[PDB]
């Protein structure tokens, strides 16, 4: 048998169709990211990559910060997390304006509209994704 | 059939191509024109595929040179023991191994280098050495000095048939290819022929002369009153008063009651207390068992007779989904290439002589090594550079065979094209691995050294603020140390004692301790990862882009070594597989370099000591490894200073020679950076001043001077980088464990 | 030892001297290749053609030469900080001993003073020299990070990031993020420039730190 | 006292490569034979070899000897 | 028909005949369901073995017992596993939606040149899943009447 | 001001250190030359320069950096 054959029947293009690259579990997982679902608007492409973000970026800090062993530990991971979105927002926004100069078309994300909407839900979902996970470690007791 | 098949007289022996100088090659036998000339005579001395193209010629003179090679090391086993016999205290250390230093070397008085004939116990004076040489005499039973000068002259002996071999084996009986080829018969006898019967040989020299030896000097009977190996050899009385089983004979053995013999072939583990190491009735069953697996195992393949295996056959068997055509085709390469057998035989060289160096350390085999605090250090380091050189000639082999034999019509589909096909996922994985590995093995060494200048020990990646434990090296040490009793019932001791178990001791000196790993043992061994993953990553993409890359379509056309390909396409400079080795043997340097720091350090802090009678262990740095080791700061302090005051004063002392090979291995390293900085176009341009101001004087040379080749000075930079690194930490090792062991 | 030290000064300032004065002369040609003011001051190279011209270009005479000017003023520097270490703590019978062989300078100076920097922390405490110690340790691995771009050249890069490259884009979710500027390996005169920076700043921290922080805790 | 030796010694170091690299680079991009027909700064490069070579000469002899004698007395 | 798990032993086994006159929905659901179990009572049967003798997770004193122990396991433990295998399943139903789709394939082996090697070895998945189905339901009820994992009732 | 009364003993003082990733024991340890928090002891002489030169008090330095300051403007 053979699992390994050219990517898309073209054995001059620089890929493989390895079960890794090319099985349909990579596929459907891959194709059902928000990042490449069907249907999804770049605000919540966006807006679930910054949910999804915002929930653990705030876990390394709270556990191995500075201040683990003070009573204000998860609050210092919530602003370590802001801080650190903020960074990551604003890397966002610098990328767009340098990739996406000249662009009208919008609703995609390679143009300079719907990577601003992509921006601003990631910056609103990790924000928000952050303070659910604070919310969260503080009733930890009940689980 | 495999068949013996020779061809007669097919090289004359003359002195005319000793005369002629660069014979070999047709462009050096012109004759010289620029000192180039003269550096490639070398360079290409042993590349015989060069020279030559008939594969039945480089077999032939390649098994000559291995005779030759024999020969040498033949006269090193001579002069090791002739040192032994006469130049050495051998005697007076057989008496008394753990007071006196092992010397078998004595300057003369010039220049007054006599001082290094330094106070090394038994009324003698000499040159302490390292080599373990004397324990292994004790080891294989010798007690006079007359046993060492003649098996010296046998090394001798042995040494000029084998320059006869060499010589009756190229110039009056060459082999053939055809003879060359039988790999089947050539594994077979190996197995069985070499190491089989090397290993029965030396399971009864144990049996019959090392046990009843050393058990008399265990017991105390001097050697003088010891009873002569030829007197025990057949004296089966004697041998029966020692071990009772030998008065039942042989029938044991040819019946099958083997259980007779438990007496001198034992299971017993763990390390004689007298002598702190390795029972010698352990290693005779040791050898014998494994006479019996290499025998066993020499029948596999096919000879002139009907039985046997096709290690064709069982290759083009072995082939999946993922791999296509699988292994057809590696046959026929590793039967018409012999960089490709070097390469793979170099590779297993050098781990089985890291391998050693990590068994010897933590078993030691030979009686009073392990106190010989200088012998283990001395064995374990040369090991480890030696089986890291090694794994690189085996990246350089394998560019070679890639560059100069490889061919798509024998290897496509199979596991060789199949792994060029995806080199570049091969090598850009194993790149974000080294980034990772590298980021946080060191960056944890970084921070803790962070934390600590900004006195914040609470935030210290340590064994008090947080702790990465090593929970699987304990796990298997554990599991090690209840082995004797559960997974290994008939063993009444542990393998090692670095696992678990008491404190091996021979008077106060310590042999064998439990080794705790913690956090700096954690971040130590993914430091070791680390540069072998990245030795691993330079030399496999030397390996795999020889032939070709996205830069160099045919980087195969310019050959195996190359300077560059011109300063086009930003620069391509390095591209060639040799300079992939020459980088990688920088790294396996620095891995090397670390491994034995590691190695030296941790036994020095927590194994090699002193333990008074109540049991006051009293280590030698004084177990300040688990608290220093965290830092970068500490290891250059309680590791480098530290220990680099035992080199630096030993001026006016008998270590006063390793103070100037220390001085003098930091000239060469610092000498090398010119060659590795520096670049051709500037000596050439230095060398035409000075042939001006040659010619100016009626003096300029005939054959005319230049600087060196690109891949030249590259090769001098490497091997003096090497040469200084390796020479300062020889010397610092073995001033600092003789001064203070 | 002053007579010493001073020949080896001046052997420091020769070679230094001939290095720049070659570079200077042969900038403008020279017999392995005549038109270099063609080319200009600062190339790569004329390529393997004619043996090789590595570093033919008189830039690369400068950059050499830095190595040179570095080690005569750490010579000098050493003198210096020796001799007045010996002179201000009154035991010039120390210098004046032990100068006179290379041992006496990697010991009674180098090694003997390195215990207050090093020490600067420890696993049982920090003093105030600690940021001495870890500037040390800094200019000692800017030092060594040199040596990569001065010994490893661009060839092995360049294709190292032809697989870089080719992760990144075949890889999924991170082939949307895309560079603009086609990643190249460095360029040679870039890389012999980056190395040589790093040794220099290597270079002044170490002795910095060493100068600094020894003084201090002597005296 | 020992911060500003240093410092300034370096800097010294510095400074006088840099005379030598902008002395390259005015031989390499300002330097006009036409107008320094015959000069005192012409007969430099003439005899350049001489110079470069008994540089070489004074750099060998300082170093062999130097080295030498720290080695005999280490 | 078209699959690959007939065997020697007991050849095409289907005496009640559920697969005969069934549409290929129906033999599709049954051999998802099959290879499900199969794979699910390997798991089951590999953890009994390992954990039995082998378990440091949970202060490494956990109950060798398997019935004892998933009670033992703290409430957020179970609804991760929970959510581990609903996240496979959601994917396992979208295979099921895809157009192409053989059973249990989540590889999409359709797409590439398989040959009588690829059936013999979906033949070994299909038998030791076969094997570890009895498996795990012994060792369950095993667990039940004695309250002893499966090596120490060896033992 | 301090170092002016006592040259010989006082340690001169660069400026303030204002550093979070500071412990507690490197606190202690950088607060030094008789002041109430951490700084760094100058080596650059400037101070014996200055008061060589005849600044005495705060003032004077301060009213020689802004006029430095209308310099560079
Ligand atoms: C029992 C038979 C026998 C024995 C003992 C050996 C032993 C040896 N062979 Mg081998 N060889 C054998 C059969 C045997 N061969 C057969 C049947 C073939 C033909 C297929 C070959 C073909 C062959 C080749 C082509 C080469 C060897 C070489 C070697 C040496 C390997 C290096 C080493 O570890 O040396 C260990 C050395 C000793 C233990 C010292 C003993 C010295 C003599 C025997 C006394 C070793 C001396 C290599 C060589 O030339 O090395 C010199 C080599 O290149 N052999
Ligand atoms: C100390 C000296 C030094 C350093 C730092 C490196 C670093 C590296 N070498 Mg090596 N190299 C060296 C000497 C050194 N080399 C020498 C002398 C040679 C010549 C023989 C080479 C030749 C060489 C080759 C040929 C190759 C390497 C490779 C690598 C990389 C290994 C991956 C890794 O662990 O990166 C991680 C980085 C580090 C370990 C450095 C420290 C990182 C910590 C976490 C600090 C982080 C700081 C912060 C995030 C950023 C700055 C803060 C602020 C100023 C903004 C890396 C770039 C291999 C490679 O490509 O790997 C993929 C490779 O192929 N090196
Ligand atoms: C009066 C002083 C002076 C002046 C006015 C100039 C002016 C010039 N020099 Mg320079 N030069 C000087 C001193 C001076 N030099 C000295 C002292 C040296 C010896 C080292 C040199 C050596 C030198 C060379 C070898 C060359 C020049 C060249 C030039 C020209 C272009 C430089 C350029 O592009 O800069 C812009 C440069 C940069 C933006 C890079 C700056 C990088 C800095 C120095 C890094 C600092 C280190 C690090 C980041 C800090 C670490 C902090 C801690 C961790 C320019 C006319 C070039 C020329 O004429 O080519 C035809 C040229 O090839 N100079
Ligand atoms: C410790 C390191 C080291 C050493 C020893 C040298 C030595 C030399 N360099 Mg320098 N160099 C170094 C580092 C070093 N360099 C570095 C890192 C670089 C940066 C790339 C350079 C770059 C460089 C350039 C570009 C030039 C030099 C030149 C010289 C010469 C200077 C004069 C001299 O001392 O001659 C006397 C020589 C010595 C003191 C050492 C010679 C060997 C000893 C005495 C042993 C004698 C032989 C021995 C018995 C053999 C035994 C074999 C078994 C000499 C060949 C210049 C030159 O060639 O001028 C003529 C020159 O143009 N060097
Ligand atoms: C519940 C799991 C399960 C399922 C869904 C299937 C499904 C299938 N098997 Mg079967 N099979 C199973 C378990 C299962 N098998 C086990 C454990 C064995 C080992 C004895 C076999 C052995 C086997 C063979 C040898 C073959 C098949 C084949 C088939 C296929 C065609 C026949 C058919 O229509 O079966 C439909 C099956 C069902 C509708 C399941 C009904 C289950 C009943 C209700 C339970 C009976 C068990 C009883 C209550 C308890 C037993 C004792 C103990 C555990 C308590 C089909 C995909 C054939 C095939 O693939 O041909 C190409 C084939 O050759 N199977
Ligand atoms: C080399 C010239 C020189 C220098 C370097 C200084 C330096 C100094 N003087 Mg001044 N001074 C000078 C000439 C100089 N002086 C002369 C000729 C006189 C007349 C006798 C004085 C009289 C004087 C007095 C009376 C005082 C100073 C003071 C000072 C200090 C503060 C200066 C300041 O705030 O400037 C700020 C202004 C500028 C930076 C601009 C300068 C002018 C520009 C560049 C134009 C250049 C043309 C400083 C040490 C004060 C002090 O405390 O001393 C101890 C102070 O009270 N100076
Ligand atoms: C770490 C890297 C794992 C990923 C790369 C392995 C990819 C790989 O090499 O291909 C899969 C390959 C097995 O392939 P086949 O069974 O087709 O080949 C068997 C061969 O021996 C016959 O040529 O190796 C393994 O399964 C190793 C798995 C990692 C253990
Ligand atoms: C189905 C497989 C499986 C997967 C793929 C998976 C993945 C991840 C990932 C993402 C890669 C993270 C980030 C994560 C994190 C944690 N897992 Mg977890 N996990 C799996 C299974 C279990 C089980 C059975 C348990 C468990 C636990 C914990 C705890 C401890 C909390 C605590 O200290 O109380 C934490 C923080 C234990 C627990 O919740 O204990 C109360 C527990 O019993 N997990 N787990
Ligand atoms: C049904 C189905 C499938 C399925 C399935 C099944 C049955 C999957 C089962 C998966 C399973 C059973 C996965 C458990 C993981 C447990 C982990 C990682 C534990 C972490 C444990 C952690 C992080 C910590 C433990 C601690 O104790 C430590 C060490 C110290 C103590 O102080 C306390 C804590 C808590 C801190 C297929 C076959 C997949 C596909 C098919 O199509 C459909
Ligand atoms: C695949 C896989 C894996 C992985 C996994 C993962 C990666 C996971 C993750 C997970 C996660 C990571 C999860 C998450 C969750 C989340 C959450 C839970 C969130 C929430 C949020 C919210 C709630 C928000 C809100 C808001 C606010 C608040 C404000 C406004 C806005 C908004 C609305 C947004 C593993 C390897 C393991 C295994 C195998 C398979
Ligand atoms: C008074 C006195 C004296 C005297 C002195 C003298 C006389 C001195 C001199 C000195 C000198 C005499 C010095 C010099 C130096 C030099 C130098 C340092 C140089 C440099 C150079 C360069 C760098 C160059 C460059 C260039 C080039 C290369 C080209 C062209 C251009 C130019 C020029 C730019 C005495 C001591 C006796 C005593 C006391 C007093
Ligand atoms: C110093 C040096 C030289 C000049 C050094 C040479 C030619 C070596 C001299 C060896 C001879 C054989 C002298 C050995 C000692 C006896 C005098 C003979 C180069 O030619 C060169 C070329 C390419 C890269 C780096 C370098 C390099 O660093």
């Amino acid at each position: 048998s053979e699992f390994v054959k050219p990517y898309n029947n073209d054995p001059f293009v620089g890929n493989l169709s390895t079960p890794v690259t090319t099985s349909t579990a990579t596929k459907l997982y891959l194709g059902n990211l928000p990042i490449y679902r069907k249907g999804l608007s770049p605000l919540l492409r966006g807006l679930e990559i910054g949910m999804a973000h915002g929930y653990f970026l705030i876990g390394p800090f709270y556990i191995l910060g500075p201040l683990r062993n003070s009573p204000n530990a998860l609050l210092v991971g919530l602003f370590s997390a802001f801080g650190l979105i903020l960074i990551l927002t604003l890397g966002l926004t610098i990328y767009g304006l340098a990739s996406f100069q000249g662009t009208e078309g919008g609703e995609n994300l390679e143009s300079a509209k719907g990577w601003r909407n992509f921006t601003s839900g990631f910056s609103i979902g990790a924000f928000g994704g952050a303070s659910v996970a604070y919310v969260l470690l503080d009733n930890i007791s009940f689980f | 059939k495999v068949r013996v098949i020779v061809d007669k007289d097919p090289v004359a022996t003359s002195f005319e191509k000793w005369a002629q100088p660069g014979h070999f090659s047709r462009t050096l036998a012109k004759g010289p024109k620029t000192t180039t000339w003269i550096w490639n005579l070398h360079a290409d001395a042993h590349d015989f595929d060069s020279q030559t193209s008939s594969l039945e010629d480089i077999s032939r003179k390649i098994f000559s040179a291995h005779f030759g090679q024999l020969a040498i090391i033949f006269l090193w086993v001579s002069q090791a023991y002739f040192h032994g016999a006469r130049f050495s205290n051998y005697s007076a250390w057989l008496l008394n191994p753990t007071s006196i230093k092992p010397s078998a070397q004595v300057v003369w008085p010039v220049v007054g280098q006599e001082i290094l004939n330094g106070d090394v116990g038994g009324g003698f004076s000499g040159v302490q050495i390292t080599s373990g040489v004397f324990q292994m005499w004790r080891a294989s039973g010798i007690t006079n000095e007359t046993e060492l000068y003649w098996t010296a002259m046998g090394g001798l002996m042995m040494s000029a048939l084998m320059v006869f071999a060499g010589w009756f084996h190229y110039h009056k009986a060459a082999p053939k290819l055809e003879w060359f080829q039988n790999v089947e018969s050539m594994m077979n006898h190996h197995l069985a022929g070499l190491l089989g019967l090397g290993c029965l040989s030396w399971s009864g020299h144990q049996i019959h002369i090392s046990l009843p030896i050393n058990k008399l000097l265990d017991a105390g009977v001097a050697p003088q009153e010891i009873p002569l190996p030829h007197e025990l050899l057949f004296n089966q009385d004697l041998m029966a008063q020692l071990y009772p089983s030998f008065k039942k004979g042989l029938l044991p053995f040819f019946t099958l009651n083997w259980g007779e013999y438990s007496d001198f072939l034992t299971f017993k583990g763990g390390l004689n207390p007298i002598t702190g190491s390795l029972w010698l009735s352990d290693t005779a069953h040791h050898h014998l068992a494994l006479a019996v697996l290499f025998i066993f195992a020499g029948h596999m393949y096919r000879t002139n007779w009907g039985i046997g295996h096709s290690m064709k056959e069982i290759l083009e068997a072995h082939k999946g989904p993922l791999t296509g055509e699988g292994h057809k085709g590696l046959y026929e390469i590793l039967t018409t290439s012999w960089h490709a057998q070097l390469a793979i035989n170099l590779a297993m060289m050098g781990s089985l002589s890291i391998i050693v160096a990590h068994h010897m350390y933590a078993m030691p085999p030979y009686p009073y090594i392990a106190v010989d605090y200088p012998t283990q250090l001395s064995l374990f380091t040369h090991h480890m550079w030696i089986g890291g050189f090694c794994v690189c000639g085996a990246a350089a082999h394998g560019a070679i065979f890639m560059v100069r034999d490889y061919s798509p019509v024998q290897s496509y589909n199979n596991l060789l094209d199949r792994v060029l096909r995806h080199r570049d996922a091969i090598i850009s994985h194993l790149n974000w691995v080294c980034i990772f590995l590298g980021t946080h093995s060191f960056g944890l060494y970084i921070h803790n050294d962070t934390m600590r200048a900004l006195g914040r020990p609470q935030d210290m990646f340590s064994d008090k603020a947080i702790q990465l434990q090593p929970i699987f090296a304990k796990w298997v040490q554990s599991l090690h140390t209840l082995a004797p009793g559960n997974t290994a019932p008939n063993s009444l001791a542990t393998a090692s004692y670095a696992f678990g178990g008491d404190v091996v001791a021979v008077n106060g000196k310590i042999a064998m301790m439990p080794i705790q790993l913690g956090t700096a043992d954690f971040l130590v061994h993914h430091i070791h990862a680390f540069t072998i993953h990245v030795t691993v990553l330079i030399l496999l993409k030397g390996v795999l882009f020889a032939r070709s890359s996205r830069l160099i379509p045919d980087k195969a056309n310019l050959g195996f070594r190359f300077p560059c390909d011109g300063p086009g396409r930003g620069g391509t400079c390095q591209v060639s597989a040799w300079d992939h080795i020459f980088l990688g043997l920088f790294w396996m340097y620095n891995c090397i370099s670390v491994v034995i720091f590691h190695f030296s350090w941790k036994m020095q802090s927590d194994v090699w000591g002193t333990i008074s009678e109540k049991g006051k262990i009293t280590h030698i740095t004084g177990g300040n490894f688990a608290n220093s080791a965290l830092t970068i700061n500490g290891w250059l302090r309680d590791f480098l200073w530290s220990q680099a005051s035992q080199v630096i004063q030993s001026y006016g002392s008998a270590l006063s020679a390793y103070g100037i090979i220390f001085l003098g291995a930091h000239f060469i390293w610092a000498f090398s950076l010119m060659f590795l900085f520096s670049g051709r176009g500037y000596w050439q341009e230095l060398i035409e001043s000075v042939v001006w101001a040659h010619n100016k004087l009626k003096l300029a040379p005939a054959i005319q001077p230049r600087a060196l080749s690109i891949t030249q000075g590259r090769a001098v930079g490497l091997a003096h980088y090497l040469l200084g690194g390796i020479g300062t930490t020889w010397s610092f090792f073995l001033a600092r464990i003789i001064s203070v062991g | 030892g002053d007579f010493l030290v001073h020949h080896a000064i001046a052997l420091g300032l020769h070679t230094t001297t001939l290095i720049l004065v070659k570079g200077a002369l042969d900038a403008r040609g020279s017999k392995l290749m005549p038109d270099k003011k063609d080319f200009g001051y600062s190339f790569p190279c004329d390529g393997p053609g004619r043996g090789g011209t590595c570093d033919i270009s008189a830039w690369d005479a400068f950059y050499l030469a830095m190595f040179w000017m570095l080690n005569t003023i750490s010579w000098v520097t050493f003198y210096w900080h020796w001799k007045h270490l010996t002179v201000w703590g009154g035991n010039a019978a120390a210098f004046n001993e032990s100068s006179t062989y290379i041992m006496g300078w990697l010991r009674d100076y180098l090694w003997l003073n390195s215990s207050p920097l090093i020490n600067g922390y420890n696993a049982f405490g920090m003093n105030a020299q600690a940021v001495w110690a870890w500037m040390f340790l800094f200019g000692h691995l800017i030092w060594a990070t040199g040596f990569m771009f001065l010994i490893s050249w661009r060839g092995y890069w360049q294709e190292l990031i032809e697989t870089l490259v080719w992760a990144h884009e075949r890889t999924p979710i991170a082939n949307l993020v895309k560079w603009r500027d086609k990643p190249v390996a460095l360029s040679i005169v870039q890389a012999r420039l980056v190395g040589l920076a790093h040794f220099t700043v290597g270079f002044i921290f170490t002795f910095a730190p060493f100068v600094i922080a020894s003084t201090t805790g002597k005296f | 006292q020992a911060a500003l030796y240093t410092h300034h010694q370096y800097i010294a170091g510095f400074l006088m490569v840099g005379a030598f690299a902008h002395g390259a680079i005015f031989f390499v991009r300002d330097y006009d034979p036409e107008v320094n027909k015959d000069n005192v700064l012409a007969r430099m490069l003439q005899h350049k070899e001489a110079i470069i070579s008994h540089l070489s000469w004074v750099s060998l002899f300082l170093g062999f000897h130097t080295l030498g004698l720290y080695i005999h007395n280490d | 028909n078209g699959m690959v798990g007939d065997c020697k032993p007991l050849g095409y086994f289907d005496p009640l005949g559920f697969s005969k006159d069934a549409s290929p929905e129906t033999m599709a659901k049954f051999r998802e369901a099959e290879l499900k179990h199969g794979r699910v009572a390997m798991l089951a049967c590999a953890g009994m073995i390992t954990a039995d003798k082998f378990h440091p997770l949970f202060g490494g004193k956990l109950s060798s017992n398997p019935l004892l122990a998933i009670t033992q396991v703290p409430k957020l433990g179970l609804l991760q596993i929970l959510l581990f295998i609903g996240f496979m399943e959601v994917f396992g139903i979208l295979n099921s939606r895809r157009p192409d789709y053989e059973p249990g394939n989540f590889l999409g082996t359709s797409q590439w040149e398989t040959t009588p090697t690829w059936d013999a070895y979906q033949l070994r998945e299909l038998n030791n899943g076969r094997l570890a189905m009895f498996g795990a339901i012994g060792m369950l009820t095993h667990a039940y009447i004695t309250g002893k994992g499966p090596l120490e009732l060896l033992d | 001001q301090q170092w002016v009364l006592n040259p010989l003993k006082v340690k001169p003082i660069a400026h303030a250190i204002w550093d979070p990733h500071f412990g507690q024991s490197a606190i202690k340890a950088f607060t030094r030359g008789g002041v109430s928090y951490p700084v760094n002891i100058a080596t650059s002489g400037v101070y014996h320069w200055w008061y060589t030169v005849g600044m005495r008090t705060n003032e004077d330095l301060y009213f020689g950096a802004l006029g430095l300051l209308v310099l560079s403007t």
